[PDB]
DNA sequence: ATCGATGTATATATCTGACACGTGCCTGGAGACTAGGGAGTAATCCCCTTGGCGGTTAAAACGCGGGGGACAGCGCGTACGTGCGTTTAAGCGGTGCTAGAGCTGTCTACGACCAATTGAGCGGCCTCGGCACCGGGATTCTGAT
DNA sequence: ATCAGAATCCCGGTGCCGAGGCCGCTCAATTGGTCGTAGACAGCTCTAGCACCGCTTAAACGCACGTACGCGCTGTCCCCCGCGTTTTAACCGCCAAGGGGATTACTCCCTAGTCTCCAGGCACGTGTCAGATATATACATCGAT
């Protein structure tokens, strides 16, 4: 048999998901997750699938950009591997509560 | 019909496609977990914005304008869908 | 003698109501006639945001209304939005 | 006035000429300064209530800056909505990190 | 030359720029040269994003500018990347990078 | 009804910058905002420039000092230099 | 000049900011970033006094730098 | 006697939260901006009130790059920050690129 | 070390549907005129910025031990990565409905604007009380035993 | 635990100058009235958001395996801290000069508003070629033997 050791589908993924530019959360369940999330703030509200579209690109952009200071973060701490302290250390140096 | 624990439906797979387009190389099990509920804290902080402006115009469909409005108020500006 | 305006006295009186036995000073003045024009321009640019938004050329109460919903937090915003209809309602009775 | 005729002890009329000359729509209506000035109100009757607060626990009868910075950054959503503001003379919050501290 | 925008030798045009200035309650009076200036300005912008995406999309060897090839003239462009830092572009992507201590050794 | 848009002029922008490229409707989509954005941006900086002078008149200069405040230093110059010129163009005929 | 940002007073701005240790670099690092801060706040606000005709920055022009910047300072009648 | 190493620095700590005096020496911060100032436009006047703000500035802004500084020390379990703790600070909050 | 398997890139046909162009229409832009206010400009006052000098003095600078901290090396295990069969349900696609965005007609009340009036608040001046400051005592710590 | 030793909190006296209140008045806020049009509301409509159902298959998932790094420990070595002493130039007080901030008065000319005209610009239709897809192969390279 023949298995890759660890490390290297994580980079050729990164590669492939760098490279692209098509959405990496599913359609229909992010459509679900803002019609529950907007089910708190207004009842019977309808979603232009351009808006459910913008939302999950501005979501899509939003968690990239904390992943990507979270992995500076995980390099900073001398690691490889992301916890979730390093999410919650780069939360709180953005600026955010 | 009531809509409940959809949260879950941003799958461990899919926050792990965030991260790899992100450059993360290892990610931890407990990362799933938090990044979900980072993710909702920032939905709830457009789509409240983006219900405020719609409550706004005395309409009931949530534009792709208003959400794009809600970002732009939010630092977060968006292009792609109007401005 | 420049005529330079200010809240000032807005601001005293406001204290006073709600600290009787209690002072400030200037450079506090300042922090607060700072503030007050710094949310004044948040919330008088955000209604006007909402009047371009809406192509509609008044800016209303209703403008004003979504502009403090959108800036405030949430218990804010509501005693906010709470003390502005109040306000409203009481300026409307009277003529 | 317009400020007796609402309660209200920030001027209607200073809020409504600011609200003509200062461009932010072609007309304003007459429910908008009041509404503006209830607002205003409110949120500096928050800021000054905290900062008494915070001097009367200061020993102090006049509010400084610090007491402003203390009564901001204490209240968690006055905090959020001053979040980008450097409040001048007004120091900062006494928090030590807990491994900072000696064993 | 009828056309604001052929006096001024711009694309952009200046008439609209004009009424969206004077209908969009930025000032009680809008001079004549401020549209020219912003059209030009404008105009300016969006050949320096072009230039830059043209050149991305021929790296990739496509005759149609995408928004990944638009993402990419933003964020190789250093001043351009600073203008919007703060922006986020539809399908645009991400750069492409990988941090050294994450290669393998 | 009629929908404003930059559609037809980021058109002839490309076309004098790349002559045989085009561009997708998204990534029209793209710069129609983003050319409303940078419209938003300078018209409201000179605006509260405005303001700050007590002028009740947005003319070029203010655009210009705009232009220099938002846009990075060798963009701002460059375009500075276009807008002045763009103007003397103008004025001259 | 840039040495005129001493030791012991980027020591009290992180003994300010909760520092407890400093490294011997961060001093060099912190007179770098704080050029570079006061670099970009100052050609703000001579742009802005360059525009109105004035030879003299006023304070007004440093809190709308500021202002501009995202970083709002009360104080100065802002 | 002696204090033992780390206890002076929590002393001063203690000391500098809760005042609200200026921590950059006031001449010498005029003269550096005076020297920023010449490189953009020569013979300029500034204001000591403006000099007063630009300092006000200049002290907030390097005291939360401190603590965000200091939090990212502490996160790779140290106590000392160093020019890395500073350069990811200022790189998360989106200064440097 | 040579060799085998798996992933990527590619060469080319194929088919499409999104894009560039043609055409018509009409709304928003262009041009000419007027009149009105806002802005450029010269005088003037005079505030406030710049500039120099001395004194005492807090603070910056320099040197030393060392003691705590950072950094490197190393061992353990576990949990995260990778693979694989399985099940989940997302995705595509045809059809149907109707709530509600969007456009349009009206007429109405609500806002701008102008004249007169006046008092709210701004500026300046004067007073004394709160906070700045300083010395002795308690204590609350911090360190060594 | 328990000892002394500094730093700091606490408290009373002092003192000083800026905050709080009063006088003047000025200029903008209030009030009354007329005109115009923004929009609030009722109507019509027709685009699209919702809902559904079915076939397909990509993706999620749970488990087996294993091994690479997170983490804890240990050792070293060094490099900031604390403190004392010498240096220095920030700081405060005081006076001088003058540069330019700001205000006023005057005048010109730049732009808003209005009306008439007509062409750029948008909406729609349509042909077609740049690009996405399924399939077959050469090529790179990473790992077991």
């Amino acid at each position: 048999p023949h298995r890759y050791r660890p490390g290297t589908v994580a980079l050729r993924e990164i590669r492939r998901y760098q490279k692209s530019t098509e959405l990496l959360i599913r359609k229909l369940p992010f459509q679900r997750l803002v019609r529950e999330i907007a089910q708190d703030f207004k009842t019977d509200l309808r979603f232009q699938s351009s808006a459910v579209m913008a939302l999950q690109e501005a979501s899509e952009a939003y968690l990239v950009a904390l992943f990507e200071d979270t992995n500076l973060c995980a390099i900073h701490a001398k690691r490889v591997t992301i916890m979730p302290k390093d999410i919650q250390l780069a939360r709180r140096i953005r600026g955010e509560r | 019909k009531v809509l409940r624990d959809n949260i879950q439906g941003i799958t461990k797979p899919a926050i792990r496609r965030l991260a790899r387009r992100g450059g993360v190389k290892r990610i931890s099990g407990l990362i799933y977990e938090e990044t979900r509920g980072v993710l909702k804290v920032f939905l709830e902080n457009v789509i409240r914005d983006a219900v405020t402006y719609t409550e706004h115009a005395k309409r009931k469909t949530v534009t792709a304008m208003d959400v794009v409005y809600a970002l732009k108020r939010q630092g977060r500006t968006l292009y792609g869908f109007g401005g | 003698k420049t005529r330079k305006e200010s809240y000032a006295i807005y601001v005293y009186k406001v204290l006073k109501q709600v600290h009787p036995d209690t002072g400030i000073s200037s450079k506090a003045m300042s922090i607060m006639n700072s503030f007050v024009n710094d949310v004044f321009e948040r919330i008088a640019g955000e209604a006007s945001r909402l009047a371009h938004y809406n192509k509609r050329s008044t800016i209303t109460s209703r403008e004003i209304q979504t502009a403090v919903r959108l800036l405030l937090p949430g218990e804010l915003a509501k005693h906010a939005v709470s003390e502005g209809t109040k306000a409203v309602t009481k300026y409307t009775s009277a003529k | 006035t317009r400020s007796s005729r609402a309660g209200l002890q920030f001027p209607v009329g200073r809020v409504h000429r600011l609200l003509r000359k200062g461009n932010y729509a072609e007309r304003v209506g007459a429910g908008a300064p009041v509404y503006l000035a209830a607002v205003l109100e409110y949120l500096t009757a928050e800021i000054l209530e905290l900062a008494g607060n915070a001097a009367r626990d200061n020993k102090k009868t006049r509010i400084i800056p610090r007491h402003l910075q203390l009564a901001v950054r204490n209240d968690e959503e006055l905090n959020k909505l001053l979040g980008r503001v450097t409040i001048a003379q007004g120091g900062v919050l006494p928090n030590i990190q807990s491994v900072l501290l000696p064993k």
